[PDB]
C-alpha cells in the first residue's frame, strides 16, 4: 500500500511497458484494446478474442475465464495466437466485467538461450581441432624403441613409459603407471634417489646410475633429464641394460 | 593498409557487439591482419573492451552480448596465437585469475606474451588463495602475474587488494614476486608499493615491461 | 480501461511485471512487489527500508543513477539491465523500465527476469574455462612430445599426408638422411629418397601402414646416399593425417 495515487493514463502506460502484450476484452468476448515487432495487431481490435486464438487456446481461455470474478485474484494461462505462445495473467475488472489479459512473451528468452548454446557448441568444436599434441606425444612415445620412463618430480611416481621400458623393468606398461620410481630399484628410497637423479641431470654428464630392477632382476643404466612442461616438473629416464 | 589499421578497433568492436559468432571469420580476419603478435592482440582487445564496457553502461548492448563477444575473441585468439611453452627459458611464471573472477582471455594473452619472450609459463584459475599457494609451491614458481578482468566491474579491485594482502599475510610463500594490472596498476607508482604488489602493468600489453623490471631487481 | 481502485492498480502492476520495486525519491526501497504467477525470487522483503544501492552492483548503481537522475514523469526510461545482490548473496539480473511517479517523485521499476539467460551464460563461461584448461594440458603434452622425440635414439620423421612434406623429425633421423633440421623441415619426403615420387611413395607407405606384420621398405637417401629401411605408421592428429616413419640403416 505504498504506491501513491496514479492517474489513469499513467496506469495504462505502466501496464503497457511492463507486459509484452496486453488485451482488454469485453464481457461479451470482443477485443476492445490491444497494447503492444509483434506485427501491427491493429486488426484485432473490434474482433472476438476467439478469432485470434488456436482452438486449443479457445478451450483453455473459456475454462479459465468463466469462473473468474472481480477482486477474486488472477489466473495464469498459456495461450497460443493464430502460432505463438504467451503467458497471460487474467483479471476481471469490476466496473464492466471486462477481462484484462497481461501477456509475457517467453520466446525472446528462449532464443537468447539458443544463441548461448550454439556459441558454446561452436567454441568446443574449435578446440577439438587443436588437440593434436597429446596424440603426437602418445604415438611417438609408444612407437619409439628407445626405452623411456617419465616421472613426476612432485610425486616421485611414473606418469608414463613405453613398452621398451616395460620390458627392462619387468612389467607391462599399465602395471607400472603410477608406481613409485625408487621402489622399482633394489635398495633405493624416494628422497635419495630423486636427489641422485636431479643432481646428475644438472651436471649434464649423462653418465648413468646403476640400478637393479626389482621386477625383472635386470641390472640397468639410467640416464636422467629434468625439464619443465607448462608448470609441470618432469624427470625423463632413458634406460639401457647394464650386464 | 594503415587505413585498415586506423579502423581496426571500431570495426572489431562493431563485429563483437552484433554478430560475433556469425561473423567470426571477419573477426579472425581483422585480428590476423592487425595482431601479428600477442601483444598487438592485447592492445586491440583492451581498446575494444573499453568500448564494450561503455556500450554496456549505456545499455546499447547486454551482458549476454558481452559474453558472446568474449567467447568469439577466445576462439579467434586460438586460431592465430598458440605458442609452445619455451624449453630454453629465462625463468618460470604463473598467471592466475582472482577467485570469483574469470579473466580467461586476459590470462591466455598474458601467457602468450610471456612465452613469446622466453618464460616457462603456467595458468591457473584458482578456487581460493590456498589452492593458488599450493600450485605456486608444487610448480616451484616464484613469480605470480594476476590477470585482470577487463570486462568485469570495479568490485574486482577491492577483491584483488584482499587477494594480494591474503597472499602476503601467509608465511609459506617467501620471496614471491607479484604483478598486478587493471585499475590498481594505474595509480601513481608510490601507491603501488603499499598494496603488496612488486610491479603494475597499466595495460595488458605492458606486462612484459613490468616483468622485466621485477626480474631485474 | 475503466476506473480502478488502488488495490487493483497495485495488483495489475505486480502481475504485469515479473518483479517490481517501488523506490523513494531518497533512494530507499519502499516496496518489493512480487508476481505470484512468476517463478519465485525468494524472500526479498529485507530490501524494504534499505537503500536500493545496497542491493545493486557498482556499475548498476551508476547505471541506475544515470537513467533516474534526469528522469521526469510522463515517459519510461530506456530499458536498463541492472544486476542485483540477493540477501543470500545470490546475484541476479533484471531488465527494468523506470518510471518517475509525479505524486511523490518515487521511482517504480518494472522488471523482466533475466535469470534463465544468466544460467546459460554461466554454462558458456564454464565451457570457456574447460577449453583453456585443456589447452594448457596440450601445452604440457607438446613439451613432452618435443623432449621424447628429440632425445629418442630411434630415428623418426613425421610427414604431412596432405602435402607430403616433413613436419618434424629428430637428430637421429637427420643424421641417417644426411641433412640438418632446418633443411629437412618443410622438405618433400619423396625427394629425400632416390627413384621415388610423391604420389607413388605416399600411396605405398599409406597402404603398407594399413597392413599387419608389414616388412620395412628399402630406400636410398638422396643426401647421405646411405641404404636405409623405413617402417611407416599412419595416425590422425588434428583432423588431418600424419605419416610417422621409423628409419634404420640397412647395413
Amino acid at each position: 500500500g505504498s504506491l501513491p495515487s496514479l492517474a489513469p493514463d499513467l496506469v495504462r502506460d505502466l501496464i503497457a511497458t511492463a507486459a509484452d502484450i496486453s488485451l482488454l476484452v469485453s464481457q461479451e468476448g470482443v477485443v476492445r484494446e490491444v497494447m503492444a515487432s509483434f506485427g501491427q495487431l491493429s486488426e484485432w481490435e473490434g474482433r472476438p478474442l476467439e478469432e485470434v486464438l488456436t482452438a486449443e487456446s479457445v478451450a483453455k481461455f473459456r475454462l479459465r475465464s468463466e469462473g473468474l470474478e472481480p477482486g477474486r485474484g488472477s489466473v495464469a494461462v498459456e495461450l497460443n495466437h493464430i502460432e505463438f505462445p504467451i503467458r497471460y495473467i487474467l483479471h476481471r475488472l469490476p466496473a464492466d466485467r471486462s477481462i484484462l489479459m497481461l501477456g509475457r512473451d517467453l520466446r525472446p528468452i528462449a532464443e537468447v538461450q539458443q544463441q548461448l548454446v550454439a556459441a558454446q557448441l561452436a567454441m568446443e568444436r574449435d578446440y577439438e581441432t587443436q588437440r593434436e599434441m597429446e596424440t603426437r606425444y602418445r604415438v611417438v612415445l609408444d612407437v619409439s624403441r628407445d626405452p623411456m620412463v617419465l616421472v613426476s618430480m612432485s610425486t616421485g611416481r611414473i606418469v608414463d613409459l613405453n613398452s621398451a621400458a616395460g620390458l627392462l623393468l619387468g612389467g607391462v606398461r599399465q602395471d607400472l603407471l603410477g608406481a613409485a620410481i625408487a621402489q622399482e630399484f633394489e635398495g633405493r628410497r624416494r628422497g635419495e634417489f630423486m636427489e641422485t637423479m636431479t643432481n646428475l641431470a644438472a651436471t649434464e654428464s649423462a653418465a648413468p646410475v646403476e640400478v637393479l630392477a626389482r621386477r625383472s632382476q635386470k641390472r640397468l643404466l639410467v640416464v636422467p633429464r629434468v625439464f619443465r612442461a607448462a608448470g609441470e616438473r618432469l624427470l625423463l629416464c632413458q634406460i639401457d641394460p647394464a650386464d | 593498409g594503415r587505413s585498415g589499421r586506423a579502423k581496426a578497433v571500431a570495426r572489431l568492436s562493431d563485429l563483437l557487439s552484433t554478430d560475433p559468432l556469425g561473423r567470426l571469420t571477419e573477426v579472425e580476419e581483422l585480428l590476423r591482419a592487425h595482431a601479428p603478435t600477442a601483444a598487438d592482440f592485447a592492445r586491440l582487445f583492451e581498446a575494444c573492451a573499453e568500448r564494450l564496457t561503455r556500450a554496456l553502461a549505456e545499455d546499447r548492448i547486454s551482458r549476454m552480448q558481452v559474453t558472446l563477444a568474449y567467447s568469439a575473441l577466445q576462439m579467434a585468439l586460438r586460431r592465430i596465437h598458440h605458442l609452445p611453452d619455451p624449453q630454453k627459458s629465462v625463468g618460470a611464471v604463473l598467471v592466475a585469475g582472482v577467485p570469483g573472477h574469470k579473466p580467461i582471455l586476459e590470462a591466455a594473452l598474458a601467457a602468450e606474451m610471456l612465452r613469446a619472450v622466453g618464460w616457462s609459463t603456467s595458468v591457473v584459475h584458482p578456487e581460493s588463495v590456498a589452492a593458488l599457494a599450493a600450485r605456486l609451491k608444487t610448480s616451484r614458481t616464484s613469480t605470480l602475474v594476476v590477470a585482470p578482468s577487463l570486462l568485469e566491474g570495479t568490485e574486482q579491485e577491492a577483491d584483488t587488494l584482499r587477494f594480494v594482502s591474503a597472499l602476503r599475510a601467509r608465511t609459506d610463500l617467501p620471496g614471491l614476486s607479484i604483478l598486478v594490472g587493471g585499475r590498481l596498476a594505474q595509480l601513481p607508482p608510490s601507491k603501488l608499493k603499499d598494496s603488496g604488489a612488486d610491479a603494475g602493468f597499466a595495460h595488458l600489453a605492458l606486462l612484459p615491461a613490468a616483468l622485466a623490471r621485477v626480474a631485474s631487481s
